[PDB]
């Protein structure tokens, strides 16, 4: 299959099976009191598209990655433009996470989606920086992955929408993740909503010869984007 | 315990609900109230926090977001214990409004910071607080600067006082209890299994890690 | 696991699980399992014969990747302790096959669920907090 | 405070109605009973008016007529505040009625002044006292000449005592709570922007005058 | 596909490539005269079902192996339970043999049927023991695999109800087989009524770091079986 839209165009496979973020899908908002005075935007022309990432090499001494959202999209095309300014934003996305391996390569890859996921202190009280609460379209790697850098056991990470990549089976995950809030429309640059995460649970394995290092690429895909009064 | 044998049958399924497995009123905070004239404050000042203890702590921090309604009750004594009637004064303090700086300052006065005034020999007081946020519902994970001074979610303040003219001297404890009722939850969470580390963050020592289950000699025996 | 958490909020509980092997090698790799489940008031089975006597699974994880076993029923009531347990155990009934320049070991993750049939009662607080 | 975001919906509309506004009991005024045979009185008069305060004055003074009942409540302690078992009584005083002259005086034993015999260990008394006056409504606009002694509109008066054939050496502080109910206003006014200088008049300092809003640097900068 | 008999799940595809051993299915007992005086037990519930021998380990020497039924199974389960006792029997058999090994491996595996095999001497009248009549769960292995250790040419073994595994194909067969003998009932004690054989016929072969050693799984499921009275 070849997804195309807007002017990108990518290859992938054709499956009905994805991972709905807690079973709804993304919406426009049920009208409000401030978008009656003012209609908000709805673009789909070239801001709502596929966008994807700097692929992460996953070698035998990896942690894994994290990824805040809007923030990754917040320097990025159109959509980046639309996120700055525009005080008012509401959005689902949907997200397709790739790995390119042999099938002599074993391995496998925790991928899951935390709302107001929070990264803390590995202390006294150092407050993390704005590097950890906002890494970048680039991500961060994680410290302690065995507590998610939470304080909360990796083990348990399972209650959230998630779905496995195991270098066996399948090299392809898909989320479809709505907006999730206490309220409708929230600020992109200040409160991150929510945050994606690749742990290799089982660390990449390989005999001599083999590549050393597996990439893996992101695409981000919005989904009933609005944006509110122009900054 | 006793009574060991095996249970052939369903349990009760209402125990498991979300409603009341945050209901069961229980004690959250302790502040004292010694009246000592000008050498002693002679008030007290409790801001609303469920985090406060770390049980309760644990319950609400496996969701993401919650609403509810609080209900509290205000169990007071002296010292040893012996109670004699003193009027008391439980005022409340909405979200954004000063509090009181001092035993007869005026802001003990103010009609909008609704009050209840009990002797000390009466049963304890009862009160029921609505929800206060200006969002949908509370939450104590926020990514992002919240800022703005203490916990999140500021539901109010308690203020405790003796109503009298002249200071008597008495020395009070106010044990308050907490009950929350018509519980919503969404988004839960894993259960932490690290020590917390201090209140509003969720920090953990990196170099001490415990691990979240114990340990046995071999991984090919059970028992 | 969360089951395991939630058990420590109630005194008594009943019901059956779930048990998911998932195998993580190479695609190329092949062999056999033995998934068995020895009930209550039994020592965990001395050998595979003795395992392949009762509840079991043979899984091949050149086909199949990922297997679950139910386990039908367990009950705790309640310091005596009551509960007479059961065993999970993992056999070799093949020897773990590998072809040439491929790493040769890999991985299992367990994983355990409650069916829809359990259930919790008599509410307390949990070990773990100390406070 | 805390909880900084912003609000996309519409408020709740019954906060802004002009009877919830004017709700909320408070504290109007409080008088001190010493009951000290000859050396002292021995008992109160407290006239009733809204506008001894400015809090409440200030949000009477919006509007030019108005329209109400009152809702009384005594709260009652003794110097330190422990309290013991003494009769009270809270006679009232309709307009144009003789008010006590002394402790024993004949104007306590009036039938057509109602009373209330209350102990001072018992939970506090409340009474409602209905529209008194002989026009449609209050008001404390008048332009003309009133006179006729003391605030506009008289409602009533409190007297309170001791209830004992000897006196009993008690220091007495009550404070009186009203509550307005079933309030309607008419032609509303603008709100005082300067200090009141006297009760029962809009007097105003004309040498230092304040103004409205407060001062900045330039008219071509906003911050 | 997995197939679960009782309390024993198995792994293993879907095909209705089967061999019925000379063309029929297994069947009860035409009606007899004993058995119309004291009627059989025809027992399924955790009596029948899949038992799963020690996987053998065929290596570049090897020379194959050899199973004797009802014997194999007299010391099992349930099964070698009324296999004891029980003066009449009268049973079929599902036979599952499996080969796990990589597509790397080469060679073929020939698996036959035969009814009254019998083990002769090497030798005078040296008598074969109960070893070669009886080897039990474990089974035999062959000394002169050409001549079967009958006598008998291995080309001509194709008469035989049989299947071959090439690993290059498939790693699998399946051989129904029904009750075969002159008379409708028998002891199964003293009395094998068929064997079962796995001859390596093209070598095993690998280029180093290949696993040396392919193991072969056995899979018994008796079909329609008849136990007499109880000794």
């Amino acid at each position: 299959a070849q997804l195309t839209v807007g002017n990108s165009s990518i290859t992938t496979q054709e499956a009905a099976n994805i991972v709905l973020a807690y079973g709804e899908w993304p919406e426009y908002c049920p009208d409000t009191d401030a978008t009656a005075v003012d209609k908000p935007t709805r673009p789909d022309v070239s801001v709502n598209r596929f966008y994807t990432l700097d692929s992460k090499m996953w070698q035998e001494n990896s942690t894994g990655w994290y990824w805040k959202f809007p923030d990754v999209l917040n320097k990025t095309g159109v959509f980046g433009q639309n996120a700055q300014f525009h005080y008012l934003y509401r959005s689902g996305f949907c997200l397709h996470v790739q790995c390119n391996a042999s099938k002599f390569h074993q391995g496998a890859l925790l991928v899951a989606v935390i709302p107001e996921f929070v990264i803390a202190g590995r202390g006294e009280a150092p407050h993390p920086g704005f590097t950890t609460t906002f890494p970048g379209t680039t991500g961060a790697t994680f410290h302690d992955p065995y507590v998610l850098d939470s304080g909360v056991p990796l083990s348990q990470a399972l209650i959230y929408p998630h779905q496995w990549i195991n270098l066996r089976t399948n090299n392809c995950a898909t989320v479809i993740v709505p907006y999730i809030n206490a309220v409708p429309f929230d600020s992109a640059i200040n409160h991150s909503n929510f945050g994606l995460i690749v742990i290799p649970v089982s660390p990449l394995k390989y005999s001599s010869g083999a590549t050393t290092a597996i990439p893996i690429t992101i695409t981000i895909a919005p989904l009933n984007s609005e944006f509110g009064g122009l900054r | 315990m006793i009574e060991t044998r095996c249970v052939v049958n369903r349990n009760g399924v209402l125990e498991t609900t979300i409603n009341h497995f945050f209901s069961r009123s229980g004690l959250v905070g302790v502040v004292n109230l010694t009246d000592g004239g000008t050498d002693t404050t002679g008030y007290v000042t409790w801001d609303i926090d469920i985090m406060g203890f770390v049980q309760l702590r644990r319950k609400c921090e496996m969701f993401t977001y919650m609403r509810f309604n609080a209900e509290f009750t205000f169990v007071t004594t002296t010292k040893n214990g012996e109670a004699r009637p003193y009027m008391l004064q439980y005022m409340y303090v909405p979200p954004g409004a000063p509090k009181p700086t001092g035993r007869d300052a005026f802001q003990w006065q103010t009609a909008t910071n609704p009050s209840v005034f009990v002797k000390l020999t009466d049963p304890p007081a009862q009160v029921s607080v609505p929800f206060m946020s200006p969002a949908s519902a509370y939450q104590w994970f926020y990514d992002g600067y919240p800022t703005f001074g203490c916990p999140n979610n500021m539901m109010g303040t308690f203020a405790v006082r003796v109503v009298s003219r002249e200071a008597s001297q008495l020395k009070l404890q106010t044990r308050v209890y907490m009950k929350l009722k018509h519980v919503r939850a969404w988004v839960p969470r894993p259960i932490r299994s690290q020590p917390y580390l201090l209140k509003n963050f969720p920090n953990y020592d990196s170099s001490k890690i415990t691990n979240s289950a114990r340990d046995r000699s071999s991984i090919k025996q059970a028992n | 696991t969360l089951v395991g958490q939630i058990c420590r909020y109630y005194t008594q509980w009943s019901g059956s699980l779930k048990v998911t092997f998932m195998f993580t090698g190479s695609f190329m790799a092949t062999g056999k399992m033995l998934v068995a489940y020895s009930p209550p008031g039994s020592a965990q089975p001395a050998n595979r014969e003795t395992a392949m006597l009762g509840t079991h699974v043979i899984w091949d994880f050149g086909l199949q990747s990922s297997v679950s076993l139910v386990i039908p029923w367990i009950s705790n009531t309640h310091n005596y302790d009551y509960y007479t347990a059961g065993v999970v155990t993992l056999w070799y009934q093949t020897n773990y096959v590998v072809p040439p320049e491929t790493p040769g070991e890999a991985y299992i993750i367990a994983m355990g669920a409650d069916l829809y049939k359990f259930t919790l009662k008599i509410c307390k607080d949990t070990d773990e907090v100390t406070q």
